[PDB]
C-alpha cells in the first residue's frame, strides 16, 4: 500500500525565500571577520621588527664579546 | 690529561654556538621578509572589499 | 523533541539537527582497518578508525566504503559508521530523537527494511522515516515541480515531479556516478606516468578531480586547444612534494557524464537520460518540467556543467520550449537542506513510523501506507 | 684549578645550544606556517579567479 | 623482405625472424659498466659490456636493467642494448627490415613515442609497428578469445579478450611481477644466514628461484609439513662452492603472487585479480573467459602454478562454470611466436607504420589510427 | 679503513691489540665533512687540518686529512670496495618504500642513534644531503640527541618499565611447553 500524504496546507517558495535572505548577513560577517583578523595579525609584522632589532643588537654584542675575547685570549 | 678533556670540549663548544648564530639571523630576516609579502598582499584586496563594502 | 536529519549518503555522511541551514557533522564515511604489525606498546591503538579520524591515518590503513552503489554491501561497518555519527560528531543519545533517513530510488527492498530494524533495534529511536534522496533536493530548491537530476557520489537519478505528483514510471536511474569517475581519472593519469593503486592514493586521486577538472563547454574543440597550446597545464602539489601536471585530463575526466561509452557503460549520458525521462512524461508537463530541471548532489559541481548541460538538452528539445537549469550555490548539501525542511513541517509530524506499529508489523512496515 | 675555567665554558655551551635549538626549532616550523598561509592565500586569489572565469 | 619481431621485455630480451619457432638469440638485458680500477694495460677492457657477455664477468661489474616496471627508464642503456640485438646477435643491418616491438599495456605515452622515434631515428628502419604483449600471447595460443594473464619479469597484466574485440575497460595491470620475487627470495634468504647484497648476488639469488621455487597446492598444509619433516630441504651449489639449503623458503618465495601483502602490496593475488577482470566483463561472455584462462609470460612457469590458480578460481567462480587453464609448454616465448605469427600474416602487411607517414604527423603518430 | 689510510704515512699498526689505538685514533680525532671536496683541497694546501696524537709509549703521530676520510666511507662505501650506497641515500631510499601519505612524517622525523653517529659533524652533513635528495618542499630535520650511545638501552628501560609490557614476556613454562622456537611466535 503506497502511503498516502495526509492533508496539509502550505507552503512553498518562502522559507527559500528567508533562508536566501541572509545573504547580506552572511557577506557582513565574513568581511568584518576578514577585516578584524587582518588588523589583528599585521600587529606580528610590528613585533617581528621588535625581533629585529633584538637580534641587531644581541649581533652587535656578540661581535664585540667576541672581539673582546679574541683581543683577551691570544697572549 | 683531563686538561686536554676540557681544552677540547670547550674549543669545539665555541663551534657550535657562532655558526647557528647566522643561520638564526637568515631565519629572521627571511621570515620577515615573507612576512612583509604576506602584510602587502593582506591590505589590497581588504580595501578592494571596503570599497565592495555593501557596493 | 528535535529530529534528527541524517542522510547517509554514499561518500560523505551528512547529519545535523532539524531546522538549521547546514549539516552540523560532514565527514567521510569509511572504515579503515590498520594493516600493518605494530611494534610500540601502549601507543593506544584501535582496531578500526572511522569518520574524519582515518582520513588523517591513512597512510597505515586499508580504507573501504561500506556503501558501493546506494546499497548497502557491509552492515557491520554501516552500523558502526551510525553509532559513530551519532555519539561522538553529534553527542546526542537516539533514544530521544526521530530519525530521517535518506535512500536513493529503486533499491533493493531488504537495504531498507534491514535499515528500519537496525535503527529500531540496535539504536533503539522513538521513530524514523525513510524518504526518496530527490524529493528533498526539491524541496530545497523551493519549488513544487520540476525534474531533479542527482548526481551524488554513489549513483545518478532523475526523478520527475510535477505539483506534487510524483511520476513513478519515469524515473531513470543509473550507477554511474562521482566514484566511477574517481576510478577513470586514476586510470588515465596512467598515461602521463603517475601511477596510483592503493586504496589510500584513490583518495588523493579524488582531490585532484576535486580541485582540477571541470566540465568542457565542447568536448572537440578542448581536445585540439590542449593538443596545441599549453594553456590549460595545472599543477598539484601531492602529499610529498613532487608536482605533477595534469594536460588534458582536466576535462577528460567529468566528460565521462555525457559519454558513458568512455568507461564501457552502454547507457546514454546525463544530459540524454533527461531529455527521456521527460519525454516518458505526459504531454502536457513537458514544458514545466523543461523550464524548471534542477540540479542537485555532489557531483554536479563540476565548474561548466550548468551550461553545457543546457546546450545539450536545448540541442535535443523540440526549438520553442525554453530550457532553464536551476544551479543553487548549495548545491552538495541540497538533499539535507530539503530533509531538514521536511522534518521542520507540522503537517509531516504524523508521518513518522511510530515504533509501537513497527512492533506490530514487523520491519515490513516501511514498505506500507507509511512509505 | 685550570680544570674548572673550561668547565664553566664547557657547561655554558650547553644552555646556549638548548636555546639554539628550540629557537631555531620553532623558527622553522612557524617560518613553514607562514609559507602555507601565504601559498593557500595565493591559492585562493587565483582559484577563486579561476572559479569565477565568468558566469 | 623478412620482419624483425623483437620482443623487449624486461630481464629477456628475445628477437629473430619472422615465421620461425623459437627467437633467435635470448640474452639477458643488462649493461654493466666495470667499477674497479683495471691495472693491466692493453687488455683490451670496454666501457660497457651489455647483453651475454655481462653474465660471465659479472663479478666486477655493476649491472643495471634499463627497464624497469615494463616503462623504459634509461634510454641511452635502453639504446644500447638494441644497437648489440641488432647488429651483434642478429647481425643484420636495420636499414633493411621493418621491426615489430612490444609495449605491456596502459604505459607511458611518452615511453612509446620515444620508442618509436628512436627506431625511425637512430637505426632509421623501414617500418615498426608497437603491438600489446598479450594480443600476441592470445595469437600463439591458435585461440581467438580467452583471458590472457601474462606475468612477466617486469609486470604482470591480464588482457581479456572476446572474438577479436578487445576490452578496454576491463585491463587490470599489477606491478608485481619476477623481479619483485626475486628481492622478496633475497630478502627472505636471511632467515637463514646466506646475505646476498651485491646487484650480481641478484644473479644468483635469480638461478635459487628458477631451479628450486616452487608454488604450493595449499598453502597452509606445506607450512605445516616444512616445519616437522625434512623432506623438503633442497640444496644447491653456489658458483664456488659452500652449498646451501633452502627449506620452506621454497614455497613462500612464489606463494607472494597470491598474496601481494608479503612484500607489502595492498593489491589481490594474480588468482583474485583475473576473476575481477573476468566480473568486469559483460554477462555473457563470462563463460567463454573461464572455459579459455590463458597463462604466459617466463614468471608462469613455477611447477604446480597451474593447478594452485585452477583451484583459486574455482573456489572463487559460480559452481556450474567450467575452469579451465591453458598453459602451454612453451609459455616463456608465447608472446614471442604470437609476434611472428602476427607478423608473418598477409592481413597485417598494411598496418605498418611506414616511414612517410612518420615524417609526415611527427612521433605522435603511434597515437593514431596506425595502433 | 682508518686503519688501512693510515699506512700512507708510515705508521703500521698490525696486532689485534693495535686496533684499540686505532679505534682510539678515530673516535677522538675524526670527524665527518660538510663538504669533501673543499676539505681534500684545503687539507692539500694549508696545514691547519693537522691533529697530533699520542701513542701509548710517545711517538706522537700527525694525522693529515685522513681525518675525514675515514668517516666519509659512510657516505661512499666504494672507498671499501662495497657497492651499495651511502647512509645519506639509503635513508631516502628507505622512505620511498613507504606509502605516499607518510613521507612527510618521515622526513620531519629522523632519528639518528648508535654510537657511530657521533661523529662530530654528521647530523648536518646528513641533512644537507638529504635536502639535495628529497623534495624541495618537504622540511628535513635530524634528530641528534646528546645522549646518542645509549639512546637504545635508554629506550630499553623505558620499555621495561612499562605496565602494559608487563605480559609480554616468555614465562619459562611456555618455553618448556613449546621449545626455543617460541620466540618467532606471538611472543616476537
Ligand atoms: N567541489 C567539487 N567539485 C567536483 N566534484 C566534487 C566536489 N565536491 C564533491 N565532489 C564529488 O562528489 C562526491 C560527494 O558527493 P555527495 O553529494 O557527498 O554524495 P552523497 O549523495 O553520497 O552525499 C565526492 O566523492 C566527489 O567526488
Ligand atoms: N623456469 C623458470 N622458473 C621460474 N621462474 C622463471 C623461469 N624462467 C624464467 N623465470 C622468471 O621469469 C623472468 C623472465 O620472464 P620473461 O618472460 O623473460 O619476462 P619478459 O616478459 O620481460 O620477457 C625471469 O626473471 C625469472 O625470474
Ligand atoms: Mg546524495
Ligand atoms: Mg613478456
Amino acid at each position: 500500500v503506497p502511503p498516502k500524504i495526509p492533508d496539509g496546507e502550505r507552503v512553498d517558495f518562502d522559507d527559500i525565500h528567508r533562508k536566501r535572505m541572509k545573504d547580506l548577513n552572511e557577506l557582513q560577517t565574513l568581511i568584518e571577520a576578514h577585516f578584524e583578523n587582518r588588523k589583528k595579525e599585521e600587529e606580528l609584522v610590528s613585533l617581528k621588527d621588535r625581533i629585529e632589532k633584538r637580534r641587531a643588537e644581541r649581533a652587535e654584542q656578540q661581535r664585540i664579546r667576541t672581539e673582546r675575547e679574541k683581543e683577551r685570549q691570544t697572549r | 690529561d683531563k686538561l686536554k678533556e676540557a681544552e677540547t670540549r670547550a674549543e669545539f663548544a665555541e663551534r657550535s654556538v657562532t655558526k647557528l648564530e647566522k643561520s638564526i639571523d637568515d631565519l629572521e630576516d627571511e621570515l620577515y621578509a615573507q612576512k612583509l609579502k604576506y602584510k602587502a598582499i593582506s591590505e589590497e584586496l581588504d580595501h578592494a572589499l571596503n570599497d565592495m563594502t555593501s557596493i | 523533541t528535535t529530529a534528527l536529519v541524517c542522510d547517509n549518503g554514499s561518500g560523505l555522511v551528512k547529519a545535523g539537527f532539524a531546522g538549521d541551514d547546514a549539516p552540523r557533522a560532514v565527514f567521510p564515511s569509511i572504515v579503515g582497518r590498520p594493516r600493518h604489525q605494530g611494534v610500540m606498546v601502549g601507543m593506544g591503538q584501535k582496531d578500526s578508525y572511522v569518520g574524519d579520524e582515518a582520513q588523517s591515518k591513512r597512510g597505515i590503513l586499508t580504507l573501504k566504503y561500506p556503501i558501493e552503489h546506494g546499497i548497502i554491501t557491509n552492515w557491520d561497518d554501516m552500523e558502526k559508521i551510525w553509532h559513530h555519527t551519532f555519539y561522538n560528531e553529534l553527542r546526542v543519545a537516539p533514544e530521544e530523537h526521530p530519525t530521517l533517513l535518506t535512500e536513493a530510488p529503486l533499491n533493493p527492498k531488504a537495504n531498507r527494511e534491514k535499515m528500519t530494524q537496525i535503527m529500531f533495534e540496535t539504536f533503539n529511536v522513538p521513530a524514523m522515516y525513510v524518504a526518496i534522496q530527490a524529493v528533498l533536493s526539491l524541496y530545497a530548491s523551493g519549488r513544487t515541480t520540476g525534474i531533479v537530476l542527482d548526481s551524488g557520489d554513489g549513483v545518478t537519478h532523475n526523478v520527475p515531479i510535477y505539483e506534487g505528483y510524483a511520476l513513478p514510471h519515469a524515473i531513470m536511474r543509473l550507477d554511474l556516478a562521482g566514484r566511477d569517475l574517481t576510478d577513470y581519472l586514476m586510470k588515465i593519469l596512467t598515461e602521463r606516468g603517475y601511477s596510483f593503486v592503493t586504496t589510500a592514493e584513490r583518495e588523493i586521486v579524488r582531490d585532484i578531480k576535486e580541485k582540477l577538472c571541470y566540465v568542457a563547454l565542447d568536448f572537440e574543440n578542448e581536445m585540439a586547444t590542449a593538443a596545441s597550446s599549453s594553456s590549460l597545464e595545472k599543477s598539484y602539489e601531492l602529499p610529498d612534494g613532487q608536482v605533477i601536471t595534469i594536460g588534458n585530463e582536466r576535462f577528460r575526466c567529468p566528460e565521462t557524464l555525457f559519454q558513458p561509452s568512455f568507461i564501457g557503460m552502454e547507457s546514454a549520458g546525463i544530459h540524454e537520460t533527461t531529455y527521456n525521462s521527460i519525454m516518458k512524461c505526459d504531454i502536457d508537463i513537458r514544458k514545466d518540467l523543461y523550464a524548471n530541471n534542477v540540479l542537485s548532489g555532489g557531483t554536479t559541481m563540476y565548474p561548466g556543467i550548468a551550461d553545457r548541460m543546457q546546450k545539450e538538452i536545448t540541442a535535443l528539445a523540440p526549438s520553442t520550449m525554453k530550457i532553464k537549469i536551476i544551479a543553487p550555490p548549495e548545491r552538495k548539501y541540497s538533499v539535507w537542506i530539503g530533509g531538514s525542511i521536511l522534518a521542520s513541517l507540522s503537517t509531516f509530524q504524523q508521518m513518522w513510523i511510530s515504533k509501537q506499529e513497527y512492533d506490530e508489523a514487523g520491519p515490513s512496515i516501511v514498505h506500507r501506507k507509511c512509505f
